[PDB]
This record gives C-alpha cells, sequence and structure tokens, in this order.
C-alpha cells in the first residue's frame, strides 16, 4: 500500500506540474512610472508643450 | 564645339540630391511639414535626357 501511495503521489506531482502558469521575473515597483502623450500628426512643439 | 570636361561637369551637376528642409519648424505656426524634391536619376532614359 505504501508503494501504491507513492506511485499515486508521483502521478499527482506530474499532473500538478502543468497547471501553474510560467514566468521569468515578477513585475515589482521601482518608485516611478511613465506617461506617454501623443498629439495628432503634424502638430508643432508649442501644442505638445502646453 | 564641346569638350569632355564640360560634359563631365554637366552630368555631375544635374545628378545631385537636394535637401529642402521644413516649413513651420521658432515659428508660431501650428503645422510642421517637411519638403522634398526630385534628386538622383534612376533609369537610363532620364540619364539620356
Amino acid at each position: 500500500s505504501a508503494m501504491g501511495v507513492y506511485a499515486a503521489l508521483l502521478g499527482l506531482t506530474v499532473g500538478i506540474s502543468y497547471i501553474v502558469p510560467g514566468g521569468f521575473v515578477p513585475a515589482q515597483d521601482k518608485q516611478y512610472l511613465i506617461s506617454f502623450a501623443q498629439l495628432p500628426n503634424g502638430a508643432s512643439l508649442d501644442r505638445t508643450e502646453a | 564645339n564641346l569638350t569632355a570636361t564640360e560634359i563631365v561637369n554637366a552630368i555631375r551637376e544635374q545628378n545631385i540630391q537636394v535637401a529642402a528642409g521644413t516649413i513651420g519648424a521658432p515659428s508660431n505656426s501650428p503645422l510642421q511639414l517637411s519638403v522634398n524634391a526630385q534628386g538622383r536619376l534612376t533609369t537610363e532614359q532620364e540619364f539620356a535626357d
């Protein structure tokens, strides 16, 4: 029964090794963020400045 | 009544690219439009013309 339980646990490990999503590096906070503004094409620098 | 050096100068003069610039680039105009013209020749007919 111990051997059977061991085989069942090995199968459970193999099954559960496929449900976790993958990744490389988690996204953390570096005390700053960026913001982009885009004007309609052909706009002068004064409008973007304002 | 022609010479080869004049021919070389003529062909070199008429086969140069031109950098025009921009209209509306210190100005208060709300538009900034680049300007382009015709520069280098490509086909044999243009060279022969």
